[PDB]
């Protein structure tokens, strides 16, 4: 009884994550969220056929069609995590105990608004010899490309959020210890 | 061969309680469940059926929780509905697997001797002559959907699955035949010139037996059979009687038909 | 107090003076469950008495089988002392060889 | 809730290790799962009650005990690189009720412990270009050359830990893609308004909690020992 591979959905869009349990006779169905460097956290638990609402989360169950689903209405970039589903009640599958699906990874791209093509150089505090520039205010449509050269080192797309100013920014950092390291040459 | 899971819940007062269970497959008692035990005692070498130790532990947990929950529920209902002790509650649930696809199930609960409610389809339905407070308790009971769902798959799925298993593992014990030993006697004469003829038949497995007084081929109308009383061993005892005049006692005999008697009925003359 | 019990006393095998036998007292069809059954040997109650698990018939009334290993004699008399909430005095049903 | 001990551990091959698990919720059922990229959650062992333990999906190499109905410790006799994983403890009221998961435990089984190294933490000052065109300064930190990936990065402003305007890379990158025992590197960005960066009164601190060999373990190497240390780099806000 499993679910499939990766998904990428933009901000404020309805996300449909589903699990199928054909052919088994499960009775109680769970939903979990798991953030990077954290443990699984129960979202919803439903035992009856149909839907159950809990904020922006709807958990639909079909005991007849043997398939369950979780819908996230107006999804926030906060929801970017792994979504695990588990099922219990089948006395023949693990003698009733919960059976976990493989898992679905979800990434909710932020609503960029104003884009800015910039990659300023930043000099270190204590050591005034080392340097590493970051290509901040990147585009959601633009994907962070991994470096081909062993000397050059670039990081994956990261999104920072402000609690007071309500501002979000997609930033990527690049640093290297090579004789005369250029900002424009590093980006590829 | 139906499975009948019997429950006897005694509530002397607000403190004292004792709920004991037992299960029967056909006429044979397969399980015992004492208030002291935390486990469901298996009486026959095949009482676990085809269920693995893991499956069996899971079901054992369900009954453990059921027992605790049912008791605190009866107690909460006693306070809420304003019912006076002592209370006697019996639950008769189970199913029968039909040859060779269908199977019907049941879940009846009684209160102070008489029926009060039973599980019907997806919910607890009351009996027609049930007291008006039973309707009030059904309102509370039906609200809990989790139990309504747990009872539903246990009766439609697990009970027949279990019965099929028990029938396969206990086949031989359920199909066993024990020959009965029969003898005659003179009962207490209710008339001066009348004698009550008595036919004793004991040690027969299974329970179905045919014991009737005969003149010859002709059956005796006044044949008065007794109850099919049990023995310590899983055998039975019957005592059929017939009140006739002292002169009519000559020639009379009593025929006994049993599955163990391989066509040869016991024909004992007076 | 709802249903009065039915007390029936009988031996396992046909009675024979000297040889070992089993005495059964079957307390049938009663309600409530609280019952006190003691098999007696010439008045004094038999200590080593076993009994089945208390069970109930379709009609919800209860039934119990009280049994013990014994030896019958012409002088010795056996019976079972049954006391329920319906019985105003514990009923003692004597064991009959003929019935 | 469920609290498993420890959070991180780096050990050598063929060494005994018991990772503890607590539960105060009075749950009967307790389990041990291990999570690797691809296979997901795999059941090692489970306890349905006190003095009862059974095998899961991958029970080999592990031992379990349920002396009490609160503690369920997982034991590794001879730890191998095949057991280098993320372990989760889960407790449930019953076999059908939802489980309550622990924060996890990261395990590093190394053939040679010479590969263990703490991280070199250095904070890069924000650029004048990002403060003159966007009027928002972003100070990025880089911790390079640490093995194993057993670190915890935190941003502290004026003594108090901050979470707003903070973004750390979730998966750290290796310096050498060929080497299996290659050192890791993690980047973290702190963005604060122009008025905060220019103020010389406010202080910015960045701490990285590393989990290495205990002072109880031997260290024959001439180089400095990699212990459980908090390597932090300081940066002061300037008006010009
Ligand atoms: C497959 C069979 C194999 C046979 C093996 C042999 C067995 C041994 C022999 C005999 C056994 C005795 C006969 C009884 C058989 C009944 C089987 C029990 C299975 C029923 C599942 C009930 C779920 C539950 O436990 N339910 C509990 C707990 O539920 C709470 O916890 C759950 C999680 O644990 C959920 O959170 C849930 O929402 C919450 O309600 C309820 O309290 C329930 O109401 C107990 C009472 C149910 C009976 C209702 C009838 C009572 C009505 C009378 C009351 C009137 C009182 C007048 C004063
Ligand atoms: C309940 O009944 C038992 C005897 O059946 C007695 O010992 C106990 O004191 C009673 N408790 C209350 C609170 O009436
Ligand atoms: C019945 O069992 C409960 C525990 O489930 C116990 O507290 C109680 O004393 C028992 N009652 C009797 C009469 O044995």
């Amino acid at each position: 009884e499993q679910d499939p591979g990766p998904l990428s959905v933009p901000e404020g869009a309805i996300v449909s994550l589903n699990c199928t349990y054909s052919n088994s006779a499960f009775q109680y169905f769970m939903w979990y969220r798991q953030y990077s460097r954290k443990g699984p956290e129960l979202l919803m638990y439903t035992y009856s056929s149909g839907n159950k609402e809990d904020g922006r989360f709807t958990a639909q169950v079909d005991k007849s069609s043997k398939y369950i689903s979780l819908f996230i209405r107006d999804s926030q970039p906060s929801d970017s995590a792994t979504y695990l589903c588990a099922m219990s009640g089948d006395l023949n599958t693990n003698a009733g105990k919960s059976t976990f699906g493989d898992g679905t990874t979800l990434t909710v791209k932020p609503n960029i608004q104003n884009p800015d093509p910039a990659v300023y150089q930043l000099r270190d505090s204590k050591s005034s010899d080392k340097s590493v520039c970051l290509f901040t205010d990147f585009d959601s449509q633009t994907n962070v490309s991994q470096s081909k050269d062993s000397d050059v080192y670039i990081t994956d797309k990261c999104v920072l959020d402000m609690r007071s100013m309500d501002f979000k920014s997609n930033s990527a950092v690049a640093w290297s210890n090579k004789s005369d390291f250029a900002c424009a040459n590093a980006f590829n | 061969f139906p499975l009948r899971c019997l429950q006897i819940s005694s509530f002397a007062n607000s403190s004292w309680t004792r709920t004991d269970g037992l299960a029967w497959l056909g006429e044979l008692q397969t399980h015992s469940w004492s208030n002291d035990s935390d486990t469901v005692r298996s009486l026959k070498p095949w009482s676990q059926g085809t269920f693995s130790d893991q499956q069996w532990e899971t079901l054992q947990h369900i009954f453990r929780v059921y027992r605790s929950s049912f008791t605190r529920d009866v107690k909460e209902f006693a306070k809420m509905l304003r019912l006076s002790y002592p209370l006697e509650l019996q639950v008769s649930a189970g199913c029968e697997v039909h040859p060779g696809n269908a199977s019907n199930n049941f879940f009846h609960v009684a209160f102070q001797g008489k029926d009060i409610l039973s599980f019907q389809g997806t919910s607890w339905e009351p009996t027609q002559e049930a007291p008006l407070w039973v309707n009030l308790a059904i309102q509370v009971l039906n609200q809990d959907k989790w139990t309504r769902e747990t009872v539903q798959w246990l009766l439609n799925g697990t009970c027949p699955q279990f019965v099929s298993g028990l029938l396969e593992s206990g086949k031989s014990e359920l199909k066993k035949q024990v020959k009965p030993k029969a003898w005659l006697s003179r009962g207490p004469s209710p008339g001066p010139g009348r004698l009550l003829l008595v036919c004793h038949v004991s040690g027969f497995y299974p329970k179905p037996v045919w014991v009737k007084w005969m003149r010859g081929e002709q059956e005796q109308q006044g044949t008065q059979p007794g109850d099919i009383l049990p023995n310590a061993d899983e055998t039975w005892y019957l005592r059929a009687t017939l009140d006739v005049v002292a002169g009519e006692a000559a020639g009379l005999s009593c025929r006994v038909k049993h599955s163990s008697l391989e066509g040869q009925d016991i024909v004992l003359y007076w | 107090i709802q249903r009065t019990p039915k007390i029936q006393v009988y031996s396992r095998h046909p009675a024979e003076n000297g040889k070992s036998n089993f005495l059964n007292c079957y307390v049938s069809g009663f309600h409530p469950s609280d019952i006190e059954v003691d098999l007696l040997k010439n008045g004094e109650r038999i200590e080593k008495v076993e009994h089945s698990d208390l069970s109930f018939s379709k009609d919800w009334s209860f039934y119990l089988l009280y049994y013990t290993e014994f030896t019958p004699t012409e002088k010795d008399e056996y019976a079972c002392r049954v006391n329920h909430v319906t019985l105003s005095q514990p009923k003692i049903v004597k064991w009959d060889r003929d019935m | 809730g469920v609290t498993q001990t420890p959070k991180f551990q780096v050990l050598k091959t063929g060494q005994s290790m018991t990772l503890q698990c607590a539960q105060d919720m009075n749950h009967e059922y307790m389990s041990w799962y291990r999570q690797d990229p691809g296979m997901g959650l795999r059941l090692i062992h489970y306890s349905v009650g006190a003095g009862i333990t059974d095998q899961g999906e991958v029970p080999n190499g592990y031992n379990v005990s349920r002396s009490t109905t609160e503690d369920f410790p997982l034991r590794l006799l001879s730890a191998a690189p095949s057991q280098t994983s993320v372990y989760f403890c889960a407790s449930s009221q019953g076999p059908f009720q939802p489980q309550h998961f622990g924060d996890g435990t990261r395990l590093s089984i190394l053939e040679d412990l010479k590969n263990v190294f703490p991280p070199e933490v250095a904070v890069f000052e924000p650029s004048e270009a990002e403060i003159s065109h966007t009027q928002k300064a972003t100070l990025v930190c880089l911790a390079t050359g640490f093995y194993p990936d057993h670190v915890e990065l935190s941003w502290w402003v004026n003594g108090k830990e901050v979470h707003s305007g903070v973004c750390t890379d979730p998966q750290p990158l290796k310096e050498q893609p060929a080497l299996n025992d290659s050192r890791y590197a993690l980047s973290s960005r702190l963005r604060v308004s122009a008025t905060f960066w220019q103020n010389p009164r406010n202080h910015f601190r960045c701490q990285v909690q590393f989990y290495g060999l205990s002072e109880n373990d031997e260290w024959t190497q001439d180089r400095a020992k990699p212990v459980t240390q908090i390597v932090s780099a300081e940066a002061w806000g300037r008006a010009d």
